[PDB]
RNA sequence: GGGUGAUUAGCUCAGCUGGGAGAGCACCUCCCUAACAAGGAGGGGGUCGGCGGUUCGAUCCCGUCAUCACCCACCA
RNA sequence: UUACGACCAGGGCUACACACGUGCUACAAUGGCGCAUACAAAGAGAAGCGACCUCGCGAGAGCAAGCGGACCUCAUAAAGUGCGUCGUAGUCCGGAUUGGAGUCUGCAACUCGACUCCAUGAAGUCGGAAUCGCUAGUAAUCGUGGAUCAGAAUGCCACGG
RNA sequence: UCCUCCUAAAGAGUAACGGAGGAGCACGAAGGUUGGCUAAUCCUGGUCGGACAUCAGGAGGUUAGUGCAAUGGCAUAAGCC
């Protein structure tokens, strides 16, 4: 490129939490540990979950205990 | 903040509501039981209820299940 | 490149399959990926814009070209020529690496993230992204910023079409909606 | 340091407090349930911690959620049409209060 | 018929070839007082006459029209 | 005096651009928060006070003695002290305002009750001109009780440190 | 006193107390060259960000720009780096 005005680039190998470990070329200086990747983020079983509300007679039906 | 154990309604008002439910939807329901809560069956129906001089109609959502009548009427006008 | 190959063989046997394309010149390829980021307020001073340029080129391996005001506009109180934002032209392997290491470890990284919106394209194929966040890329150690100066993304890709540019896209797992 | 924001310098008890949705006894029971002692700070603390801390958290509607279902219950009595929602409307104090002389929260700073 | 000047808060007026736009008294509240005045504390106001124009800015700069204030209409 | 009298349901007296009077809680380190522990006085109670025990994180709920009371209950007083921490930040100060979950009393807690738990954490960093009380167990501060009262005191009336 | 247009009657010129506007400078780059480049405006998608900021692609094709009036000119740009 422009010969040394750019970042450095070194292949880190990045990790995860819950596995989740790749080699990787970034600008970051040290392997940083983060949370879930792509590979285990709830967007596969939270969609069950995204739809979190519903149900007010259940409220309703669960107060009436009598 | 109403009781552990059984959730109040005036009779009446329940009566009323029993035989809306028998006869289906029908004209507006007018009572003065503020304080009567709702209950899921009274949902379609467009019950009328005091707020002091006049009966102002309620049409029962939903979401209108655990409160009571007079929270959809208010009493004081202002402004 | 890590996922260059990756395309070459997954995308491109999915797409010359789906549309029925006669040769491999037809299925659309992501051409250029551009950070763009706006500043707007370096207008008080322009420590602001060096910071933001500063960001972006951590989040990117490029050093960004400063933009600055093509027009004045008396609304906005900016005249022309003010640097007034910072633009990175992401192109082949340096495209790719970004765009693996974005669509892995940084959209996880969104508060509160259900998918990107699938419905946002330009009509050209082309796509776009705003990120609210910069902290979103692993590379800001929070050590060293002072804002939560946010972040555009552009893929402009050679899809003649908005069902081309999903079509494509999607095969590289795009966490839409 | 994580749990969505950042916990900064304090006590572990104290700084998960931090959290929009964690007070005092939540953090302290998130500290029971993760073993942590309540005297230590959170600059002691393991990355073999913080996992669990991570981990106690989600066992709780914390800030995205909390928000969201806070405006969400504003909003349905605010569309309900209900007293309470017409009090968040106007304004007003909605668990009853004056607003003869009081209710300078809720009005905001004194206008003429 | 010709020429000149002024227009800024409710009133009288200051205001930098740019910079929220200011002063007295009027107005608002509170003190003082039996109660008012006077006095003392806090506070708010604006079409900068109006469309216009070289301008990094138009209050003061930029042709104009609107109005009110003048001045001149001599030899004839 | 077939209503200015009488009955009923609902509403209002609780409104709210603002202004004033009297108060309570604070703007902290002479303090906050945890653990341990000391020292009162006065008073009230029979459709009432309600031990102990069990279940509740709690408000308390069930069972249930005793007491018309120098006997029983309300009733562990709190400031204090001892230890530890917090290290001057709108904070481990402030505890408003909102969102859920509830307990009680009451025929009934929406307008419009009190209280508990979880979450939130607003003004406020000592107050302009002015102005009030107090001369000794007084001012200041800390808690307790009673009347009214089915429930509802930051008010009132009392008590002691 | 000077510049631009019209009056001015298709060469030049052409008056009035005719109709409209400007100048009394600026620039050691805003001059010379050699390379390179091409606008205004609108539409679509995009974090604060909207009527309009920067970004991406589409229309459009000089309606842009020219140190300052007006006229003539300028893509091989005379415009921008
Ligand atoms: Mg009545
Ligand atoms: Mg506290
Ligand atoms: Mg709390
Ligand atoms: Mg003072
Ligand atoms: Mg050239």
């Amino acid at each position: 490129m422009k010969k040394d005005i750019h970042p450095k680039y070194e292949e880190i190998t990045a990790s995860c939490s819950c596995g989740n470990v790749m080699k990787i070329r970034s600008t970051v200086g040290h392997d940083l540990n983060l949370d879930v990747c792509s590979k285990c983020h709830p967007f596969f079983t939270g969609k069950q979950r995204d739809v979190a509300t519903g149900g007010r007679v259940d409220r309703f039906n669960k107060r009436f205990n009598i | 903040r109403s009781l552990k154990k059984g959730p109040f309604i005036d009779l009446h008002l329940l009566k009323k509501v029993e035989k809306a439910v028998e006869s289906g939807d029908k004209k507006p329901l007018r009572t003065w039981s503020r304080r009567s809560t709702i209950f899921p069956n009274m949902i379609g129906l467009t019950i009328a209820v005091h707020n002091g001089r006049q009966h102002v109609p309620v049409f029962v959502t939903d979401e209108m299940v655990g409160h009571k009548l007079g929270e959809f009427a208010p009493t004081r006008t202002y402004r | 490149a890590k996922l260059h190959d990756y395309y070459k063989d997954e995308v491109v046997k999915k797409l010359m399959t789906e549309f029925n394309y006669n040769s491999v010149m037809q299925v659309p390829r992501v051409e250029k990926i551009t950070l763009n980021m706006g500043v707007g307020e370096a207008i008080a001073d322009k420590k602001l814009l060096d910071n933001a340029a500063a960001d972006l080129a951590a989040i990117s391996g490029q050093k960004p070209l400063i933009t600055k005001a093509r027009k004045s506009v008396a609304g906005f109180k900016i005249r022309q020529g003010y640097p007034i934002g910072c633009k990175v032209t992401l192109r082949g392997e340096r495209m790719w690496e970004f765009f693996e290491r974005l669509i892995t470890i940084a959209v996880p990284r969104i508060r509160d993230f259900r998918g990107l919106s699938a419905k946002s394209f330009d009509g050209r194929g082309n796509y776009s992204m705003g990120v609210r966040e910069q902290i979103i890329f692993p590379e800001i150690d929070y050590d060293k910023v002072d804002r939560v100066r946010g972040l555009d993304i552009t893929i402009t890709t050679t899809a003649k079409s908005d069902e081309e540019g999903r079509a494509l896209l999607a095969a590289f797992d795009f966490p839409f909606r | 340091i994580a749990g969505i924001n950042i916990p900064d310098h304090k006590h572990a008890v104290i700084a998960l407090t931090s959290i929009y949705g964690v007070g005092k006894t939540r953090s302290k029971a998130i500290l029971a349930a993760a073993g942590i002692a309540e005297d230590v700070k959170i600059s002691e603390l393991s990355e073999g911690q913080i996992d669990t801390l991570r981990d106690e958290v989600a066992k709780f509607v914390v800030e995205g959620d909390l928000r969201r279902e806070i405006s969400m219950s504003i909003k349905r009595l605010m569309d309900l049409g209900c007293y309470r929602g017409l009090r968040h409307r106007r304004g007003l104090p909605v668990r009853g209060q004056r607003t003869k002389t009081n209710a300078r929260t809720r009005k905001g700073p004194r206008k003429p």
